[PDB]
């Protein structure tokens, strides 16, 4: 099934002849990169200084 | 004569990124395979 997309199409189709035509056989997803967290400065300092 | 030609993806919908939703909803059958089948009919009537 995962060999190329007509293998992708003949196990959608579950067939080995494939007729001429448009088929739907996965759907692409993007898989994020990486992950970021943003938060504003801080005010609430302990008294150190 | 025509409606906006839609079509929804069962398992996406069904299951966000999260895949031991998608495992266990592979276990109810061939509901979303039939179901994106009806869409997939209705934009092609649609676009008859
Ligand atoms: C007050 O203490 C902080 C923390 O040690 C220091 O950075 C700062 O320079 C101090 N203030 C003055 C006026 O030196």
């Amino acid at each position: 099934c995962a060999l190329d997309p007509l293998s992708e199409t003949k196990c959608t189709l579950k067939s080995f002849t494939v007729e001429k035509g448009i088929y739907q056989t996965s759907n692409f997803r993007v898989q994020p990169t990486e992950s970021i967290v943003r938060f504003p400065n801080i005010t609430n300092l302990c008294p150190f200084g | 004569v025509s409606m906006t030609k839609t079509s929804v993806d069962c398992t996406m919908y069904i299951c966000g990124d999260s895949t031991e939703c998608s495992n266990l909803l592979l276990q109810y059958g061939s509901f979303c395979t039939q179901l994106n089948r009806a869409l997939t009919g209705i934009a092609v009537e649609q676009d008859k």
